[PDB]
């Protein structure tokens, strides 16, 4: 039987669902919790193989989508709310400044919670803050630091790209 | 097989709760209101309003707004939003020939996203309501006038009225949310 | 004309006040009067109350206050040697809201430790019905320090701070803004000693 792997949205404006082969032509159909009309996937191309892409014309944050994959033998119907499947982009504008002496870490978003880490890494949940203080670090060492973010009800974004700084000798 | 978090509740069905719907509507409305304020500013730092929506009568004091029946608040929000799609269309065409152009395109797109939600909420609480005709700005051709001055005043009226109506839409949605669910 | 009028403020988005500044008068006593026009009503009215908000002011109660409307206000000055009117002041009450500070600030502590600040809007502002919408900022720092750290909390009346240094005492203040007006003054400071 075919199974729905996962659906994801990068900005609540469009989304994509991926699937896995049942054992054959694969098609994807859906409907909205609201009405009784059925629809077919609007695009099997822009998202690569085995996927369905929903552009702005077919994306709504006001209704639940009931998605199911077919093989010619349906799959288990899946319920999707575009606002709960958001997986953002790493935070941006990461700046590091030395200030007895602590490291002032600062970023900007791409509300959301955040997480910074610095080296097997020392994770720091920061909540809704967009700036963070770190004390008692080793003098004379280059430090690696990254960030992550997550929506109110989403998935974590990948880790940002490394930034370095050096603690005074 | 999987479902959204909240469908983790008894009712055999699985619809988005009314609380979640009102949350999304008020945050989209809050966003349009910020954008409109930004356009108002940028325009005043570079260059009497008689808004075409003034014909739609609205409660303008707290006493009166709080007293308004929910059926009428919905109607007022839906026709105010419908009324701005044409004027924005004309503005965007003119500015297309900096920043103004970009925010104008965004507010026009989000206003359409927002009316969609307001109709869904309205049909959920009051099945079979129908929305009536809404006003038009006939003088909207002035946004493209060859005369520089008449053109500047056209945009002035446009951004300030856009700012006032974003603000009413957002206040009326907050009143309904506090009354029909949780503030 | 000489007399000037540029400032009006509303503390709750239900009432408002304006102030005027006298100009050239030549030493003779002058009587002033405020008159105004409201968008949608082709009528001139006289100031409804010159007492409540003090000298050279005009107070508009709830019966006379409506938002999403431009008021056209002018101040007139008359003495036995002449008359002079100010330039007209255009004002939309929707954008002159300047609230009072948040109140009832309380600090509670929290395995891992964190600070949980909580507060409430001024009584005058009706956030419970949704008529008024407020934004908040909190600032904190150790007593033995010279720089404050600011955090914007949006619409929330509580905040969780995660990077406080153990062992010290902290001072905290908060302030609020309507969605489109002016920031209030900072509330009075509260203290807490991290575990």
């Amino acid at each position: 039987k075919p199974e729905i792997h996962k659906c994801r949205s990068p900005d609540k404006e469009t989304f994509t669902c991926w699937w896995n082969p049942g054992t054959t032509n694969y098609s994807l159909t859906y409907s909205k919790e609201g009405e009784k009309t059925t629809y077919e996937c609007p695009d099997y191309k822009t998202s690569g193989p085995n996927s369905c892409f929903f552009s702005k014309q077919y994306t709504s944050i006001w209704k639940i989508y009931i998605i199911t994959v077919n093989a010619t033998s349906s799959s288990d119907p899946l319920y999707v709310d575009v606002t709960y499947i958001v997986e953002p982009e790493p935070p941006r504008n990461l700046t590091l400044e030395v200030k007895k002496t602590y490291l002032w870490v600062k970023w900007s978003p791409p509300t959301m919670e955040y997480e910074i880490r610095l080296k097997e890494w020392e994770i720091h949940f920061t909540g809704h803050q967009t700036q963070f203080k770190v004390f008692d670090l080793y003098p004379g060492q280059k430090y690696l630091v990254q960030t992550r973010c997550k929506p109110d009800h989403g998935y974590w974004s990948r880790w940002s790209q490394e930034s370095s700084v050096e603690m005074p000798n | 097989a999987q479902h959204p978090p909240y469908c983790r509740n008894q009712p055999g069905k699985c619809q988005i709760p009314l609380q979640s719907l009102f949350d999304r509507a008020t945050t989209v409305a809050n966003y349009n209101s910020k954008l409109a304020g930004e356009m108002v500013n940028r325009f005043d730092e570079q260059y009497v309003i008689n808004c075409h929506t003034s014909s739609i009568t609205t409660p303008n004091s707290k006493a009166e707004a709080i007293n308004t029946e929910d059926k009428i608040l919905f109607k007022l929000v839906i026709s105010l939003l419908h009324s701005w799609d044409e004027p924005l269309h004309h503005a965007v065409t003119e500015l297309a020939n900096p920043a103004l152009l970009t925010k104008a395109q965004e507010i026009k797109e989000k206003a359409k996203v927002l009316v969609d939600g307001v109709e869904v909420i309205q049909k959920r609480i009051h099945p079979g309501e129908k929305n009536e005709p809404y006003p038009v700005w006939s003088e909207q051709s002035s946004l493209t006038s060859q005369d520089e001055n008449v053109r500047r005043v056209a945009f002035y009226r446009l951004f300030h009225c856009l700012h006032r109506d974003s603000s009413k839409i957002y206040t009326y949605l907050r009143i309904l949310k506090c009354r029909l669910t949780s503030c």
